[PDB]
């Protein structure tokens, strides 16, 4: 197996991803982290840290945000942007060879729980330990002014922030998580699934691409594909808690009113 | 599966 053709397709499956993926999101990890880090030349993210900041910031570049509080609509904007997330995810998805031959109440299912895995995976590319760049790289948002934000508003980061610490710190770069979001999404024990083996099939496959990806790209790193499965589990925990957490619109929250993909993504789930 | 489904039908 070693240099074998099939070791050779493994490499153009994780190549034809990684294009799927530059493609399908906007800002990289790569784009994400120089920002954060100080590295470009031409960057300039708006901070945000505190009540006053956000007043200047808030229109970066109308009758959404109303005379709402501002913990209201700091989440209104979090919504917007979550749907953007997932109607890229989906767009990334169907790049997934065998993904849109699969039956589509299965595309449906697979996508309603892998969805939210995949925004805590991609989020974390978008923050350190003291915020999260938003509007694609537009502004900073730190995470202490998110904190400050009344309750139930100012923790919702905040578990986002410590899986992204973490996580942040196997050094994953874009061609990597490419191959380990393809994985997520193909996972053939969610609820409900009809036809789990041909899902399975395509993970297996998917699960190689990575392992090869990881040995090639992180050769130092012997473990680094076994961190990378116990993550998964740990996505599967974290997400709940999100889950959750969008289920206060129930009430209290009587003003927020849902965007109606996201409570398609909550319910019954 | 509605709008999600909407979603992955629509070519794009
Ligand atoms: C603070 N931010 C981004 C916050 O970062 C996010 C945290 C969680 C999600 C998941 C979404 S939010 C929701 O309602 N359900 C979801 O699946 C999405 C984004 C803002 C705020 C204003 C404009 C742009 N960005």
């Amino acid at each position: 197996r070693g240099g074998s053709p099939e070791s050779a397709d493994l490499r153009a499956l994780a190549k034809h991803l990684y294009d799927s993926y530059i493609k399908s999101f906007p800002l990289t990890k790569a784009k994400a982290r120089a920002i954060l880090t100080g590295k470009t030349t031409d960057k300039s993210p708006f901070v945000i840290y505190d009540m006053n900041s956000l007043m200047m910031g808030e229109d970066k570049i109308p009758l959404q945000e109303q005379s709402k509080e501002v913990a209201i609509r700091i989440f209104q904007g979090c919504q917007f942007r979550s749907v953007e997330a997932v109607q890229e995810i989906t767009e990334y998805a169907k790049s997934i060879p065998g993904f849109v031959n699969l039956d589509l109440n299965d595309q449906v299912t697979l996508l309603k729980y892998g969805v939210h895995e995949i925004i805590y995976t991609m989020l974390a590319s978008l923050m350190n330990k003291d915020g999260v760049l938003i509007s694609e790289g537009q502004g900073f948002m730190t995470r202490e002014f998110l904190k400050s934000l009344r309750k139930p508003f100012g923790d919702f980061m905040e578990p986002k922030f410590e899986f992204a610490v973490k996580f942040n710190a196997l050094e994953l770069d874009d061609s990597d998580l490419a191959i380990f979001i393809a994985v997520i999404i193909l996972s053939g024990d969610r609820p409900g699934l009809l036809n789990v083996k041909p899902i399975e099939d395509i993970q297996d496959n998917l699960l190689q691409a990575l392992e090869l990806q990881l040995k090639l790209n992180h050769p130092e790193s012997s473990q680094l594909f076994a961190k990378l499965l116990q993550k998964m589990t740990d996505l599967r925990q974290i997400v709940t808690e999100h889950v959750q957490l969008l289920q206060v619109i129930k009430k209290t929250e009587t003003d927020m009113s849902l965007h109606p993909l996201l409570q398609e993504i909550y319910k019954d789930l | 599966p509605s709008l999600l489904k909407k979603l992955l039908l629509a070519p794009a």
